[PDB]
């Protein structure tokens, strides 16, 4: 069990301190989660002024445990084996044509919620480029991220390339190269490949003053 | 009166029997080609009766050499007109049957013969096969477990002989498809019903209902049952035997809100936890464990209470299947969630022509009048009923009755005459069997979990010194054919062992013994403490009881405890009549919704090019978007428009079509008149691109999601309707109008929904 | 109005109101042929020297339907805690109801008869002597005959309505006995003739008053109640919820009965007593007409509607059969504690009822003081409360019937 | 003691009944005819779900 | 918000056609919409693709100079182009946009040979 | 004083009953004059028609 406990509701805190050319930044925010539907509905506010690289940069630093089983792959999550104990995720995200995220998160179930404790340190950056130029649209796309284990760490490695859309009109494909650590060591499950085929929504409330990102998601998972 | 109609005419069936003999083989078939032949020429059904009639009894001698009496063609005749013809147990019926069955399929509509059961319903199915299949027609077996293929070609057949349950189930699930060539039934022709006290009173009560599995939850379900088994009885529920319902007292309130440390159950924030403590507690208390239902293979398995048999497919709703799975540790599975409802009385009324032969429908001869526009015809019974039997033993306490039968059925057994032992329910058969078990006498138990060795076990219990002790199973229609040397001992006494729900029942069950008269012998047995005198008796003779002794050596002998037990039983009956006509009135309704939906969902299934229906759609949901804004009642120049145009432009039209100058204080038909050209421009476009059928597909797609959806929260909200409505009589109006209009408000509201839905996904996609 | 004409277009709607009208026919045409022996020509002259019917012909149903009505109030008191025989009649099913209204049927044979006695014996005290020739003892049997015969065809032809009809056809039947002594009263209003203030103030008067009995009557209080045993797990629309309704005058005019019963006994017993001067004492101050009494009836009727309300809905029984199949009151206990609820609201419920039927029968005295009345008229009395509340069931019941006619369907 | 003023009552409505025992006049026989009450029409009173 | 295209058929690499993706259920004005294909074999990448209602156009280097994508308000529908194509671009196309959602197009095959 | 709060609540429990609006009520108070006005016309009428009868069958 462990999630199979949490099919109902589930409180999810954001908290992400970070630095970008020796500029920082610090994001909240709250929401909810649903495993049965497989959806998150989460409001996430700029708790420090405004924003070093845009909240599209931001989304897949914003929580995969909350995707929707269909009665085959039950067997093949790993994210069901390390929760409620804890987890660790950090990555290694190259910007093509630009310099690279390394970012650092706990994922972990502090009390009953999901918190993620997100410290981003973003290296190798030249402000001049789309990132911190802000060319980017308020848009995230659909995407597949391929998931494989390894033994020797007996965590899981997923691979994905993501798109951005550059508000010129082109696209920043940036690889995204992620390692998912256990915190407790009970049973763990290491599937083979499989694919979270995932889509998301940005969207803003009209009744709320400052600059505030609204994040609505959907994951399913395939392949196994 | 009819009778004589119905004897004049079996004396014609006579006449045309005397020359029809010397034809020879082959002709038969011919004469049923002939038959088909000259039908449609100008023929009726009733102008080629008599030959008909006589080529099916030569049919019959030729083939099985069981001739048909005269009682036999008066059935079949008052078969052939529509009406019920009751004959008595152990007549003959099944060639009765055949006989209207092979009148009315010559046109090639198809016939349904429906009765109780499945084994019953394969034993008909086998010998009536092997008379038609002389004749030239086809003959098909339906199932419960056969494919779709199967059931289509069950169907494509003259005459299918199934069961009630897989008829209904099969016109429910055929309004359930996203195609036409996935039918499985024919037009509705005609329905030559078998037992049709049983399957038109008894189980008419309960409605037939399709689910889909929902979400699972399963922490609920866990701590209820440790709650519930941490309850301590009697102190901490109440448990009336008047009927079968559980609730908690106030000590056992304060007990459940200190253990889920919750401050008052009965918030509104904790409907859930109360509904679960609720459903786990009636799980554990009322429903016994082998009495209704069974454990197999990790599974529940429910007993059905009017067959007697178990259906494997059938799980309880309300979260009560759960509960019980919860009870002894097995694997919760999902939740129900209900597709489609229909009771027996609207499907079998929609069959447009039937009749049904039984045994006992005299009773409810009045209801069969009301309700189905038939009548019961009583027919001779060609031979005097020797069927002796005794009247009742009532006794004292139940281990009293058990010890009698037990040597009642012991003193029978070392005279070789052969017993049929019946029973009610499942397990005190095993009390019966296990207290057989000592005295040493062989038997075999015919239970619903013995029930794969049924057509051995009935062909070998009319043998020399049978002993069989068999529940519901063998009730309805179970034939016991006499053996060898057991005509001259007065063979099969039947001795039961509880007064059954209804007279009919038992009735049956005593006649079982009869068989064209033959010596029978039926015994019965009672308790004073027995389940129908604890559940229903009157609380005036309870005093009376105890005046008697206790030795139970001897049946009482009194006219009081008769009085009592005929009072029960006639109390029991008007309980059922009262809930089946409350049932069929309440679902009067639903029937006048459910055509019409089915009607429409028919209609837009087989459409070649249906552009026209989901063009009114939604220019009547435009139209009526139209008056929700912009009101009659207010004034012109203030009507705020734009929240219409934003309305319009994000619901129906794109983004970049309108704005408010475009109106701008307008009237509101030609406003509308103009929307519908602009939709129907962007229609045009969206047809052009699609191509002609895969547009169709997509809308057909779109229609039938949308449509299901909605039906199955119309339904949803109307059985939460009609729970309240039953509590709405109290201010003084008769409830059943009150739920006419609010489930006339419902149907408006869902069907407002569905236009909507339609139109915002076929203009948005 | 289109309303009315929708009707005529169904045809089994139509038939069923004209059948209804032609039995209405065939009742107010049987109030112009009496007994064999009235000598009706001297009672019309005797008044000159609304009850009009027996007034203008004591006909074969002059008595009529009242005392179908008293033997029905007088079972559905017997069914309340004094007979255990009736307490298991009513609760062993439809069946006990079926030889209920057979007890009944016997008793408004009996009742009828005992009180058609007693009516012709009074209606021969106001007459003097002669009202039937040759009047003795043996003479009362024909026309309690022929008076219970009136009666029992009424009954019979209230189920006929009730079968085939409208509505319920008993009280169609009053409600056509109430509009039947309505003209009669219009001729005596337009020969009476001040001559149009007070015709129109008066009308002003009706139309405020009909329109605060429609206002009190159709009103509810909503008591919400969820089910245990229901899910109420999927997405609702939530727009009706299981409620349980309370009428804010639980009774209806079962209490003025009452009230005029208890009030016009002290008479009965002063005649029977004979003469005395506490005999006149006690007529002159136990009038309702004159102001002395008026407070007598105010409290009679505030007293006997809390006892009616208390046992028509009966909250101990209420509380019981509420506990008894799973729901309950939001945040109540299901066992005392719900009754103690129901008991409160009932509580206000029928004091402010109760305010409301005391005013409406204190009406037509102050209306005929006020308003330089014919004294028969009784405009706005207990008539008025049947009027419109068989009115008002008649539409429900009428547009029920329409609206299950009237179903569209998506292909239109 | 409300089986009493139930049987009171009772007896009062058969007072009324035999209240013409007597010996305005107008007044009186409305207070005796007239009023013509309204039957309350009082008491319109009143297993499980399956599967596949 | 389906989008269908057309304009492919087998062409010879000395020839130019047009390749049309009809947009259908939302408008073509404020939309960015991209031309993507993918060969047998091949994984899906982009081509070309405008924005701001076409007055900016990139393009991938491997046509660039060469391609051009256009469109037409009034017939709601992209253009693409296949002038100096070759071998190399062997490729089944398709047209993307996302309003909301992202939407594909089914997908058309061009083989040159 | 025990019956201010009484009254109070009185008063209180008042305004949760839920009266009929004004367009139904208009439509309550059409309907119950069109029918007592119908009902008392064509008692009328067939009281003078039988009178009639009555009148010429002496
Ligand atoms: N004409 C006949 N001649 C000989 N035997 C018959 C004839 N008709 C019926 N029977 C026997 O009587 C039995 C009655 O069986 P069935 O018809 O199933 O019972 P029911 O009459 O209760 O439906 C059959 O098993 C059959 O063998
Ligand atoms: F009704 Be029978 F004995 F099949
Ligand atoms: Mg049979």
């Amino acid at each position: 069990k462990g999630e199979e406990l949490f099919t109902g509701v589930v409180p999810i805190l954001v908290e992400l301190d970070g630095d970008v050319n020796g500029h920082k930044f610090s994001v909240s925010g709250e929401g909810e989660g649903d495993a049965t539907y497989g959806k998150l509905t989460l409001k996430f506010i700029c708790t420090t002024g405004k924003l070093p690289v845009p909240w599209p940069t931001l989304v897949t630093t914003f929580v995969q445990c909350f995707s929707r089983y269909p009665d085959h792959m039950k067997r093949h999550d790993f994210f069901k084996s390390a929760m409620p104990e804890g987890y660790v995720q950090e990555r290694t995200i190259s910007f093509k044509d630009d310099g690279n995220y390394k970012t650092r998160a706990e994922v972990k179930f502090e009390g009953d919620t999901l918190v993620n404790r997100i410290e981003l340190k973003g290296i190798d950056f030249k402000e001049d480029g789309n990132i911190l130029g802000h060319k980017l649209e308020y848009n995230y796309n659909s995407h597949n991220v391929y998931i494989t284990a390894d033994k020797q760490k007996n965590g899981i490695k997923a691979n994905f390339k993501i798109r951005h859309n550059i508000e010129d009109g082109s696209v920043q494909l940036a690889d995204h190269y992620q390692q998912n650590t256990p915190i407790g060591d009970g049973p763990v499950l290491l599937p083979d490949n499989h694919y979270l085929s995932t889509q998301s929504a940005l969207s803003k409330d009209p009744n709320e003053k400052r600059d505030h990102m609204v994040l609505l998601e959907f994951v399913t998972a395939a392949g196994i | 009166r009819t009778l004589n109609r119905y004897e004049k005419i079996a004396n014609d069936i006579d006449a045309i029997r005397g020359d029809y003999e010397n034809l020879s083989d082959d002709a038969l078939k011919h004469k049923t080609i002939e038959f088909k032949e000259r039908l449609e020429k100008g023929a009726t059904t009733d102008d080629l009766l008599v030959e008909a009639f006589a080529v099916v009894r030569e049919a019959s001698r030729r083939v099985t050499g069981m001739f048909p009496f005269k009682v036999q063609l008066m059935g079949g005749v008052a078969l052939h007109d529509g009406n019920i013809a009751e004959m008595k147990t152990g007549e003959g019926k099944t060639l009765t049957s055949t006989l209207p069955v092979y009148l009315n399929a010559l046109t090639g509509k198809g016939v349904h013969v429906v009765t109780v059961n499945e084994y019953l319903a394969s034993r008909d199915a086998e010998q009536m096969g092997k008379i038609f299949e002389f004749l030239g027609l086809t003959v098909g077996l339906n199932l419960n477990s056969m494919s779709k293929d199967e059931k289509r070609e069950a169907y494509a057949a003259d005459i299918t002989y199934s069961t009630n349950n897989e008829l209904g189930f099969d016109y429910l699930r055929d309004n359930m498809v996203l195609y036409k060539e996935q039918m499985v039934q024919r037009p509705l022709h005609f329905a030559v019903i078998d037992e049709v006290d049983s399957i038109l009173i008894d189980e008419a009560r309960t409605p037939l209902i399709i689910s889909g599995q929902a979400a699972k939850s399963t922490k609920l379900y866990v701590q209820a049952n440790a709650f519930v088994r941490t309850l301590k009885a009697e102190k901490d529920y109440t448990y009336d035997i008047k009927t079968k319902a559980v609730q908690l007292t106030e000590e056992g309130m304060t007990k459940a809100e200190k253990a889920f440390g919750i401050d008052n159950l009965f918030d509104v924030k904790h409907v859930a936890l109360n509904h679960h403590i609720n459903q786990a507690l009636k799980a554990h208390v009322a429903m016994q464990k082998d009495v209704d239902y069974v454990v197999e293979d990790g599974q529940v398995v429910i007993v059905d209470s009017f067959t007697g048999r178990l259906m494997k497919g059938r799980r309880y709703s309300e979260g009560l299947h759960q509960a019980i799975e919860a009870k002894e540790g097995l694997e919760i599975q999902n939740e129900s969630m209900t597709l489609a409802t229909i009771t027996f009385q609207n499907y079998f009324r929609m069959y447009e022509k039937l009749a049904g032969m039984t045994g006992t429908a005299k009773t409810e001869e009045e209801e069969f009048r009301n309700i189905y526009n038939m009548q019961v015809v009583t027919i001779p019974t060609n031979r005097p009923v020797v069927r002796d039997d005794r009247p009742d033993l009532i006794y004292r306490t139940m281990e009293g009755k058990f010890k009698a039968v037990a040597e009642d059925v012991a003193q029978r057994y070392m005279t070789g005459q052969p017993v049929l032992v019946g029973t009610v329910a499942v397990e005190t058969s095993e009390l019966i069997s296990k207290l057989l078990k000592n005295k040493g006498i062989p038997h075999q138990v015919l239970n619903a979990k013995n029930h794969e060795r049924e057509a051995q076990i009935i062909e070998e219990a009319g043998q020399k010194g049978a002993v069989t002790i068999a529940t519901n199973m063998a009730g309805r229609g179970t034939d016991i054919k006499l053996g060898e040397g057991v005509k001259e001992l007065g063979g099969l006494a039947v001795v039961g062992t509880e007064r059954h729900e209804s007279r009919r029942i038992d009735n049956q069950l005593r006649g079982r013994s009869g068989r064209q008269g033959d010596p029978g012998i039926t015994q019965f047995y009672l308790s004073m403490e027995d389940e129908l005198m604890r559940r229903f008796g009157a609380e005036r003779t309870m005093a009376m009881l105890d005046r008697f002794g206790m030795d139970d050596s001897t049946p009482i002998q009194s006219k009081m405890v008769s009085r009592a037990v005929e009072s029960s039983q006639k109390r029991v009956e008007g309980n059922n009549f009262d809930s089946r006509k409350q049932l069929l009135q309440y679902d009067d309704v639903l029937r006048q919704q459910r055509e019409v939906i089915y009607k429409q969902r028919f209609e837009v299934i087989d459409s070649e090019n249906l552009r026209e229906i989901v063009e009114n759609m939604i220019k009547s949901s435009l139209e009526r978007a139209i008056a929700a804004y912009t009101p009659r009642e207010e004034l012109p120049e203030e009507w705020k428009l734009d929240g219409l145009v934003d309305l319009i432009n994000t619901t129906y039209l794109d983004e970049g079509a309108l704005e408010k100058s475009d109106i701008f204080g307008k009237e509101p038909d030609e406003m509308l008149e103009l929307i519908m050209d602009r939709i129907i421009t962007k229609y045009n476009e969206k047809e052009e691109q699609f191509g002609k059928e895969q547009m169709r597909e997509f809308e057909k797609v779109i229609v039938l999601r949308a449509v299901d959806s909605k039906w199955m929260d119309h339904i949803d909200a109307m059985d939460q309707l009609r729970q309240g409505i039953h509590l709405r009589a109290y201010a003084q109006t008769n409830p059943l109008r009150e739920y006419q209009m609010e489930g006339f408000a419902m149907f408006e509201h869902m069907i407002e929904s569905i236009e909507d839905e339609v139109a915002k996904f076929v203009m948005k996609a | 109005f289109r309303t009315i004409s929708n009707f005529m277009r169904v045809s089994d709607i139509r038939n069923k109101i004209i059948f209804t009208l032609l039995m209405l026919i065939v009742f107010r045409i049987g109030t112009f042929i009496p007994v064999p022996s009235v000598n009706t020509d001297v009672l019309k002259l005797q008044d000159q020297l609304f009850c009009g019917g027996a007034l203008q012909n004591f006909s074969i149903f002059a008595m009529g339907v009242m005392p179908y009505i008293t033997a029905s109030i007088i079972v559905q008191l017997l069914q309340m805690d004094v007979v255990p025989k009736f307490a298991e009649w009513s609760k062993q099913g439809e069946m006990g109801r079926r030889k209920l209204a057979q007890f009944t049927r016997y008793f408004t044979i009996v009742l009828g008869f005992i009180q058609a006695l007693g009516m012709s014996y009074g209606f021969n005290n106001l007459a003097g002597g002669m009202l039937i020739q040759n009047p003795g003892i043996g003479t009362y049997l024909l026309i309690a005959v022929v008076l219970t015969a009136g009666t029992a065809f009424l009954m019979w032809l209230g189920e006929q309505i009730t079968a085939k009809g409208v509505g319920n056809g008993i009280s169609i039947i009053i409600f056509a006995g109430i509009v039947s002594g309505i003209p009669t009263i219009l001729n005596q209003i337009y020969a009476q003739t001040l001559n149009i203030v007070r015709l129109l103030l008066v009308a002003l008067a009706v139309v405020a008053v009909i329109v605060g009995v429609i206002y009190i009557q159709q009103a509810f209080r909503k008591i919400p109640i969820q089910y245990a045993k229901r899910l109420e797990g999927r997405n609702p629309v939530g727009g009706h919820s299981t409620h349980l309704p309370l009428k804010v005058n639980p009774a209806g005019v079962i209490p003025v009965i009452f009230a005029v019963s208890f009030l016009i006994a002290p008479p009965t017993i002063a005649s029977f007593f004979g003469t005395n001067d506490v005999t006149l004492w006690i007529r002159r101050t136990f009038d309702y007409t004159h102001p002395v009494g008026m407070t007598i009836y105010v409290v009679l009727i505030i007293a006997f509607t809390y006892f009616y309300a208390f046992v028509q809905v009966n909250p101990e029984q209420m509380a019981d059969n509420l506990k008894k199949q799973g729901g309950y009151i939001p945040g109540i206990r299901p066992g005392k504690n719900t009754q103690e609820y129901v008991t409160r609201i009932l509580y206000r419920l029928t004091l402010v009822g109760s305010l409301f039927l005391a005013f409406i029968a204190v009406l037509p005295v102050f209306f005929v003081n006020f308003a330089n009345l014919p004294p028969s008229a009784q405009i706005g009395g207990t008539s008025l409360l049947i009027v419109v509340g068989v009115a008002l069931e008649t539409m429900k019941q009428l547009e029920s019937q329409l609206v299950k006619r009237h179903y569209r369907g998506f292909i239109k | 003691a409300k089986k009493t003023i139930l049987f009171l009552l009772t007896v009062l409505t058969t007072v009324l009944v035999s209240g013409w025992v007597v010996l305005v006049i107008l007044k009186t026989l409305h207070m005796f005819c007239v009023p013509f009450l309204l039957v309350g029409a009082f008491s319109n009173a009143d297993g499980d779900g399956d599967s596949p | 918000v389906a989008l269908v295209e057309s304009g492919g058929a087998l062409v010879q690499p000395g020839g130019s056609l047009r390749l049309s993706c009809a947009a259908s259920g939302f408008p073509v004005n404020r939309y960015s919409m991209r031309w993507y294909r993918q060969a047998p074999g091949k994984e899906r990448e982009w081509v070309a693709g405008m924005s701001s209602a076409g007055d900016r156009s990139s393009y991938e280097d491997s046509v660039k100079g060469r391609f051009t994508i256009s469109r037409d308000d009034a017939r709601n529908t992209v253009y693409l182009q296949m002038n100096s194509l070759k071998p190399e671009d062997t490729a089944v196309y398709y047209c993307n946009v996302n309003v909301g959602f992202e939407y594909w197009g089914q997908g058309t095959q061009v083989t040159v040979s | 004083q025990r019956v201010t709060n009484f009254f109070k609540e009185v008063v209180r429990e008042l305004k949760k009953v839920s009266w009929p609006n004004r367009k139904e009520l208009v439509n309550y108070t059409a309907v119950v004059l069109a029918t007592v006005a119908f009902f008392t016309v064509f008692f009328a009428v067939i009281d003078l028609g039988i009178s009639q009868l009555i009148r010429l069958v002496f």
